[PDB]
């Protein structure tokens, strides 16, 4: 019966900066909670009742507001504060969660450590080849992996995923994988990828030679 | 079975407490649509409101009350009566209305030594305040949760006869008790 | 001390049920209300309800009264949450959480690791694990290809090495099967003296594998 409007959806700010996340309410609300969910981990209660800092939680966290208006604040944003934060209200026997606010750390430009993995002989026996290229610890998250087999480009044969912001050094990581049939794989030699990144002056190319 | 207007609701509006004048209007009652208020003024009586003091024997009338739809508030209670006897058969409080919007059970500044709410199995909504009852023991030993309807329900059971002096003066769960709680000393008090 | 160990993941075809367990270790069980929160993937948290494991009282959120049913077995400190008429929309991480107010007045709050439930019209297949051999710093890893459903576990040596591993988000292949990679960055010095093993568990298929990753 009570309906929460949390805001904003996302938020980028620097280490030491002040992070404030409002979370509004339709009718009036007895109790207000604030949870923190780090990627892949479960929710963690930081503040209950409105302002009561859960046990152990550092000073920089707080939560205020009265009526139908609640604010949550990290006075001095630390790298380990990467997560999505959720408010919940308890009123007349039922709980209700807000939409979330992804908090993300802005840092200095970082250049990706490039690595290049050939298919395994075990995998080749089977009938399929997997060429894995790993861009390692870089910021911002924007970047391109361009697969080039024997000097020619590749499309619709390659997938990738990017990790979340590292909780310690605020950087990302990317694993683009190129897939060919064990057959198609014999036909060629020299497999590579060109890496365009901000922190990169000239597109780094990593490769090997078999096939 | 019968449901009666409580204090505040109906003609019992404008009247601060259970007292001489109204008490009798609770004869043979089962459920109480409203709140129960037992204030200092019930025993002092009031000149202003044209009201005789209560014969604390007449509290024995409350003995048939199983349900209270609103809240219970006992701020005064017979200095020599050591228990909440009258409410022995009280099984449930709804807390549909609440003292300060919070408290459905309020036992403050009494001379009770046991609580003695032997039949109370459900507080449906509202929190429990048990304060300043200088000689009250046994309250701790029970599992209030077993009596509760939400997470949101609390117990501000503060500032009584410190649990220490209890065990010291031997005021703990009688041996016969399946260690879940006490409402008083004797066997007829295992929660 | 306080721990909530929730049942393994499973896959279900629409219409079926599922009883998700939650073994509460580390505290006096009959003392705290047990909650269930649902998390749709890439999405926020929705509350399903609470259970008072001491008296058996229950509070559901509107939407879930029909679907979910909450039960407990105090004899073995374990709370259950069973889902009815299973729909493509029930695919999410189901968390249990002991949330409550202390007699002290303070709040009480502990959570499970969550149990993933996938609703789909497709059958469980375990993965095949292929090394990614060593190339200052050297990077190696594991490729956990071809399985369904999510999730898979990847740990190194045996939760003994954790500095500088990146286990990546799985990717649904054109085939209809997920594939994932876990990589570690290490001193190229160690390559000689050190063995590197990945520990892959895909519980839904009961496939548990350890592949040594060597420079070849
Ligand atoms: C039974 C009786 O005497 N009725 C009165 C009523 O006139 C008044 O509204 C109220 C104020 O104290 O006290 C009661
Ligand atoms: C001090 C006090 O509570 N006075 C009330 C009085 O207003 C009321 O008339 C009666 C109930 O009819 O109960 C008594
Ligand atoms: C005022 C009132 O309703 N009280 C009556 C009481 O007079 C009667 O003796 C009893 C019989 O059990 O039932 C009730
Ligand atoms: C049962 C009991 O102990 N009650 C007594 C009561 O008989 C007496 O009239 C009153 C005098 O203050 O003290 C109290
Ligand atoms: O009986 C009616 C009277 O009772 C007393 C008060 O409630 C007054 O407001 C009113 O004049």
């Amino acid at each position: 019966d009570i309906q929460m409007t949390q805001s904003p959806s996302s938020l980028s700010a620097s280490v030491g900066d002040r992070v404030t996340i409002t979370c509004s309410a339709s009718s009036s609300v007895t109790y207000m909670y604030w949870y923190q969910q780090k990627p892949g981990k479960a929710p963690k209660l930081l503040i209950y009742d409105t302002s009561n800092l859960a046990s152990g939680v550092p000073s920089r966290f707080s939560g205020s507001g009265s009526g139908t208006d609640y604010t949550f604040t990290i006075s001095s944003l630390q790298p380990e504060d990467i997560a999505t934060y959720y408010c919940q209200q308890w009123s007349s026997h039922i709980f209700t969660f807000g939409q979330g606010t992804k908090v993300e750390i802005k840092r200095t430009v970082a250049a990706p450590s490039v690595f290049i993995f050939p298919p395994s002989d075990e995998q080749l026996k089977s009938g399929t080849a997997s060429v894995v290229c790993l861009l390692n610890n870089f910021y911002p998250r924007e970047a391109k992996v361009q697969w080039k087999v024997d000097n020619a480009l590749q499309s619709g044969n390659s997938q990738e995923s990017v990790t979340e912001q590292d909780s310690k050094d605020s950087t990302y990581s990317l694993s683009s994988t190129l897939t060919l049939s064990k057959a198609d794989y014999e036909k060629h030699k020299v497999y590579a990828c060109e890496v365009t990144h901000q922190g990169l002056s000239s597109p780094v190319t990593k490769s090997f030679n078999r096939g | 079975k019968k449901v009666c207007n409580g204090i505040g609701i109906g003609e019992f509006k404008d009247s601060l407490s259970i007292n001489a004048t109204n008490i009798k209007h609770f004869k043979n009652c089962t459920s109480i649509s409203g709140d129960l208020h037992i204030l200092p003024v019930a025993f002092r009586g009031d000149s202003f409101t044209h009201t005789p003091p209560l014969d604390p024997q007449e509290l024995d009338i409350l003995k048939t009350v199983k349900e209270i739809t609103g809240f219970l508030l006992i701020q005064a209670w017979p200095e020599n009566r050591t228990d909440l006897h009258a409410f022995e058969n009280l099984e449930i409080i709804r807390g549909r209305t609440k003292q300060h919007g919070q408290f459905s059970l309020a036992v403050v500044s009494l001379n009770i030594t046991s609580l003695g709410l032997r039949s109370l199995k459900e507080i449906s909504d509202g929190d429990v305040i048990i304060s300043g009852n200088k000689n009250l023991c046994y309250a701790n030993t029970i599992n209030w949760k077993k009596l509760f309807g939400t997470s949101g329900q609390k117990t501000k059971i503060i500032s009584n006869r410190g649990e220490n002096s209890c065990k010291a003066t031997g005021q703990v769960c009688h041996a016969l008790c399946s260690p879940e709680g006490c409402w008083g000393p004797e066997p007829r008090d295992c929660v | 001390q306080v721990q909530l160990v929730q049942s393994g993941a499973e896959v279900k075809k629409p219409g079926a049920s599922v009883k998700v367990s939650c073994k509460a270790s580390g505290y006096t069980f009959t003392s705290h209300w047990m909650h269930w929160v649902r998390q749709a993937p890439g999405q926020g948290l929705e509350w399903i309800g609470e259970f008072n494991p001491s008296n058996g009282r229950t509070n559901y959120n509107e939407k879930f009264k029909s679907k979910a049913t909450m039960t407990v077995d105090t004899s073995t400190n374990t709370a259950y949450m069973e889902l009815s008429s299973l729909r493509s929309e029930d695919t999410a991480v189901y968390y249990c959480a002991s949330r409550d107010y202390d007699y002290a007045g303070r709040y009480f709050d502990y959570w499970g690791q969550g149990t993933l439930v996938t609703v789909s019209s497709a059958s469980t297949k375990g993965p095949s694990v292929f090394p990614l051999a060593p190339s200052g710093t050297a990077a190696l890893g594991c490729l956990v290809k071809d399985y369904f459903p999510e999730p898979v576990t990847v740990s190194w040596n045996s939760g003994a090495l954790t500095s500088g591993v990146h286990t990546f988000p799985a990717v649904l292949q054109s085939s209809g099967l997920y594939s994932l990679s876990s990589v570690v960055t290490v001193p190229s010095s160690s390559l000689g003296t050190q063995t590197y093993i990945c520990n892959v568990n895909h519980k839904p298929s009961n496939t548990k594998v350890d592949k040594k990753v060597e420079p070849k």
